[PDB]
């Protein structure tokens, strides 16, 4: 994402001081499909980061809720007071979060 | 330059260890005696609500007496704020001179 | 959480290394290679966008039959286990609708009845006793203490069915392991090909050679070698023939192209004026865009079937000025070959001209 | 005692005054359609399907959901699901009782691996593309109707109530098997796999057809699509190279 | 009414979500006053299941509640993507005007 | 007895109904592929015949073979009269051999000597003229190892 | 269920050997034969080596090839001395082809 930043920002920076010579020789689509061409790695790496991300929380929520499972039926068929039955459940339902 | 397969694999962990005792040595411990005491105090008021609320599940007639629970829950959450008032402060003033030296 | 809310720091300073090194270059050519068929076979083209003729049954069946062996029995076992159960649970239902599991259990809570005259299918009184008859039934043990009254016809529909499918079943299981049996000499191909290529010097002209043996104590029949070069041309009415695959001779004592494969050897190729050989100098070859192709053919045998073994040479890999050390060496008292000295070439006097001019000039030096 | 699925009482396999109207027989009919569907399938699924009959080093990677692909996808686990509720409902009243009366619970997990076999079925069938096969899933949605039905009436012939939780199992699991019937039939008419004059034709889906297109999210199943396994492969390629 | 509809389809996955999470704390306090009052014995019970009843049998909640959490997760997992693309397509399309 | 002996013999001859049908379960159907039609184009200062052929297998075809032939009627200078004659043209290679390696889709060539009776037709009256072109192309499959023969034909219409 | 998946699976194995045996029936051992002397002869003139082969055998075998190869340590021009020198050499039909007919002693 930081090296697909950098080349991004810097051509829009060129385009704008040197308008004159730019729109004189007429060079004008050479520079669109250029333009386009930088969004779209920017725009596709920042997504990929995105997907990334939002796959770990997916994946570690699931192992989270698998826990919230494997702790309820722990402490239902089990000997303990009710207090660390509620605390226990409690505690693991905000350790998935 | 080989670092995926090796170097890439295992985090730095050693510039880590000079940051964490950056500013010194005594702006470190102050801050993991402070962490350790606040998480204790949060997990302890709720430990202490539970304790109340279970013993009482049989007495039916007689809510009597309650004042020990609410004593005891309203004395940890009173500790329990006010240290976690503190860590942040330590952990803060701990990454500010970090910086600063 | 939302680790970048700070958007402010933008355009404050990178100015750096990135490609403004001037001492390193700023291209990578990341060096990607594209050769005509792989250094070990498995022809690398590229078919795409074929009209396809979808699928059929009978190409599942195909599969079936060429399964590694590790598989068969799998898919044997669970189809019999599967074809057990599905006549078992069909038999189970049979003896529940006929009311034979009631008088049974009936007359057998109080013993006194002792009353197996009127029953669809004797000896039938759970789901276990189902799945152990239709055993008796399926595999042709025949245990007996279950017989089949005569009376209600479905169950003899059901037997009929079960009997005929099993059939089946056991006919097409037999096919497949003969099948696998008799081709199973058919394990692979193991020709040894060397890697590098020469151009020495040899009888007045340059050559183009390697080495090739076997290792399976069968020689190979009617072994025939075709060696063919891989290159774009184009007509001088110029149309763009992609990848034309020229054949040019190899050399022989008659000009035939069989070859008898019992010690390794050297496949000569004379270069002359036909060859596209005739215009390659030494320090040229290292750049050009060329594939040489070698196909060898043959049967082996012992397992009777035809075999093709491909190999692919690129101008990159062939190393001018050497030749191939006399692999052979007359032992104590029979000759021997060390395959161990099969790549390993060495150098000895080697002119740098081309063919080209190796006759232009004429003077064997150069 | 023994291990039952109508009980250890004697009464209750009886087949007097109605065949098909004592409720464990019933309950087999219903187990009938699952196992059925699970011998048909667990072989023929296993058996492989690719042979390469052409020159297909560059065709596997190509594919088409076929016509009606969320509906199916996302009722199925609906049926997944509803068949856990009836599954948890059968194990606690068989808990609730003396004996280990099956007929509450057995059909139910029958049902659910059934279940989730035919969505391996679809899924194994969609990648390549070759219609007459998912036929054979036709067949079982339609067959399960039926027996399925009959319960629901069977009950409502002697008024087991609109209250009760078995009644709100039975219907909600009759309408979303018709809901699924209804899909099938949708695939049998947009894509001609039987019998319209003769089968379609279409062009594969236009990303995957240049081989810049990775970033696959927008064009895969949407049970991949919803825990990210589009992404799966890249970001175990971790190791090997940057 | 150009590139807004899948905002609307995210709000919709969010909002089933957000009132599918909510399960932890009933389910919570389902599971903890099932577990502290005894019930031993002789309460007749030939009828298989009141409507009523089975939400209370306590070891069942542990599994409703497991299986709302692991799709409450799914759901608003896939909410953030939707309206993540969303936004990534939102950002090209201004850059490039 | 009777009956013994009357399944065991029934039982043997399905099984090796059985076994016939899985060795020729393999081979599908004909799997080389000629163009719709053929090219005459001008190649190396004379005139060429070209066709194009395809292959559609997984495998390679092992010693592949092309052979064209010239159907026309033909009669002899001293009077004979030949009906329906066949004939053989030399396709080309550079080393005057036939075999040939498919992989890639290949345009097989033939150059027209004055020993070909494709010499001597014009250009613009080829399309009304009695002559056929056939191709053969036989080879061993390297999967099963069965030797196949494919067969396809050009006519005047179609050139 | 364990032994009779054994035992039928064991069944098939051995019916396939025994297929195996009943399929390589017809196979037997060498059969074709060479003299125990080469011989150098004239023909027409010519001094030319020949040599005796024949088949002891039930069939005649089709499209017999006829190669004949010399074994020798020759001295390379140029100095790739290969020991076991193996060269081709033209046997003699006046349609230059190899194959031969073998039906009785050639
Ligand atoms: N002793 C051998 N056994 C098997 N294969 C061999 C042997 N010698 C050479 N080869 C083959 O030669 C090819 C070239 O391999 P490589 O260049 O690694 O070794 P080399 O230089 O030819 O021989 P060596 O390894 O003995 O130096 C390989 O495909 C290999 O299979
Ligand atoms: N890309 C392809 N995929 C599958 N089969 C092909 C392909 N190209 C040609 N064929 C087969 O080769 C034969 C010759 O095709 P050719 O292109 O010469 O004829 P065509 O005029 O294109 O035929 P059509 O009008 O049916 O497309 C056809 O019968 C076809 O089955």
């Amino acid at each position: 994402d930081d090296s697909t930043q950098l080349p991004l920002l810097c051509h829009f920076s060129e385009t704008a001081e040197g308008l004159t010579t730019i729109r004189a020789f007429r060079h004008e689509t050479r520079f669109k499909q250029r333009m386009l061409e930088l969004t779209d790695t920017n725009n596709i790496a920042y997504l990929f980061l995105s997907a990334a991300n939002r796959w770990l929380e997916v994946r570690t929520d699931y192992l989270g809720a698998c826990i919230v499972l494997t702790a309820s039926i722990a402490s239902i068929s089990g000997s303990s007071n009710s207090g660390l039955v509620g605390l226990g459940l409690l505690y693991a339902l905000t350790i998935t979060n | 330059m080989s670092t995926v397969m090796r170097l890439r694999t295992k985090m730095p962990w050693k510039t880590c260890w000079w940051y964490l005792t950056s500013g010194g040595f005594f702006l470190l411990f102050l801050m993991i005696f402070s962490k350790l005491l606040k998480h204790s105090v949060i997990v302890a008021i709720d430990y202490w609500l539970a304790t109340w609320t279970s013993e009482y599940s049989i007495n039916d007639p007689g809510k009597a007496d309650q004042t020990f629970y609410v004593a005891g829950f309203s004395i940890l959450c009173g500790a329990g704020i006010f240290l976690c008032l503190v860590t942040s402060l330590t952990v803060e003033w701990m990454g500010l001179t970090a910086a600063k030296n | 959480m939302l680790a970048r809310k700070s958007i402010i720091p933008e355009e404050y300073v990178l100015a750096r290394i990135a490609a403004e090194n001037l001492r390193k270059p700023r291209i990578r050519d990341r060096l990607p290679k594209a050769r005509f068929i792989a250094k070990s076979g498995a022809c690398n083209l590229a078919h795409k966008n074929i009209r396809e003729q979808g699928r059929f049954l009978q190409d599942i069946f195909t599969t079936l039959v060429d399964l590694k062996w590790r598989h068969t029995l799998v898919i044997f076992t669970m189809s019999f286990l599967c074809s057990w159960l599905l006549f078992a649970i069909m038999w189970w239902l049979v003896a529940f609708a006929h009311g034979d599991i009631y008088a049974y259990m009936e007359k057998g809570i109080t013993e006194k009845s002792g009353l197996e005259s009127a029953v669809c299918v004797t000896n039938v009184r759970s789901f276990t006793s189902a799945f152990l008859f239709s055993i008796e039934v399926q595999v042709t043990i025949g245990f007996g203490g279950r017989m089949m009254t005569e009376e209600c016809p479905l169950a003899i529909t059901v037997l009929i069915l079960q009997n005929i499918v099993g059939l089946i079943i056991n006919a097409v299981m037999l096919g497949c392991i003969f099948m696998k049996t008799a081709q199973a000499h058919r394990r692979a191909e193991t020709l040894i090909f060397s890697r590098h290529a020469v151009i020495a010097v040899r009888n007045g002209k340059l050559c183009f050679m390697f080495r090739v043996g076997d290792l399976r104590k069968s020689m190979i029949i009617s072994a025939s070698v075709r060696i063919q070069v891989v290159k774009k041309t184009t007509t001088p009415e110029g149309e763009v023939v992609p990848i034309h695959q020229q054949d040019i001779p190899v050399d022989n004592p008659i000009e035939s192209n069989n070859i008898f494969l019992v010690a390794p050897l050297i496949i000569c190729h004379v270069i002359d004026k036909r060859s596209p050989l005739y215009d390659i100098s030494a320090t040229d070859l290292v750049n050009q865009d060329l594939e040489v192709i070698v196909i060898l053919e043959g049967v082996v045998e012992t397992t009777g079937i035809t075999t093709q073994a491909r190999t692919s040479y690129i101008a990159e890999e062939i190393q001018w000025g050497h030749r191939f050390v006399s692999i052979v060496t007359e032992e104590e008292g029979v000759y021997s070959v060390d395959y161990s000295k099969f790549g390993n070439t060495v150098r000895v006097a080697a002119p740098r001209c081309s063919a080209r001019e190796l006759d232009e000039k004429p003077s064997i030096l150069i | 005692m023994s291990l039952s699925f109508c009980g250890n009482n004697i009464s209750s396999y009886n087949i007097y005054h109605g065949v098909l109207q004592n409720p464990c027989f019933v309950d087999a009919l219903n187990l009938v359609p699952h196992v059925f569907l699970l011998f048909i399938t667990f072989p023929i699924l296993f058996i492989g399907w690719g042979s390469q009959s052409s020159k297909v080093q560059i065709h596997h990677n190509t594919w088409l959901h076929f016509p009606g692909h969320n509906l199916r996808w996302i009722l199925t686990f609906a049926l997944l699901f509803v068949h856990v509720c009836e599954i948890a409902e059968g194990i606690v009243s068989d808990s609730q009782r003396a004996s280990r009366h099956l007929h509450l619970f057995m059909p139910a997990v029958m049902g659910f691996v059934a279940t989730t076999t035919s969505i391996v079925y679809y899924h194994n069938i969609e990648t390549s593309n070759f219609p007459k096969l998912l036929l054979a899933l036709f067949l079982y949605w339609v067959m399960a109707f039926i027996t399925k039905t009959i319960k629901l009436v069977k009950y409502w012939q002697l008024g087991w109530g609109m209250s009760d939780l078995r009644f709100c199992i039975t219907g909600v699991m009759v309408i979303l098997n018709g809901l699924l019937m209804a899909v099938e039939i949708n695939v049998i008419r947009v894509r001609r796999y039987v019998f319209f004059m003769n089968p379609q034709k279409v062009k594969p889906p236009e990303d995957l057809q240049d081989l810049g297109v990775r970033f696959l999210q927008p064009f895969v199943n949407l049970l991949s699509k919803a825990t990210y396994w589009w992404m799966n492969t890249l970001i175990i390629s971790a190791h090997r190279k940057p | 009414r150009a590139f807004g509809r899948p905002i609307l389809l995210s709000s919709t996955f969010r909002y089933l979500a957000d009132l599918l999470g909510f399960a932890g704390p009933l389910c919570i306090s389902g599971i903890v006053q099932r577990v502290n009052e005894p019930k031993n014995n002789t309460t007749r019970f030939s009828e298989t299941l009141s409507s009523k009843e089975f939400l209370e049998n306590a070891h069942v909640l542990a599994v409703l509640l497991f299986l709302a959490l692991i799709l409450q997760r799914t759901f608003l997992q896939a909410s953030y993507y939707v309206t993540i693309e969303t936004g990534i397509n939102l950002r090209g399309a201004l850059l490039a005007m």
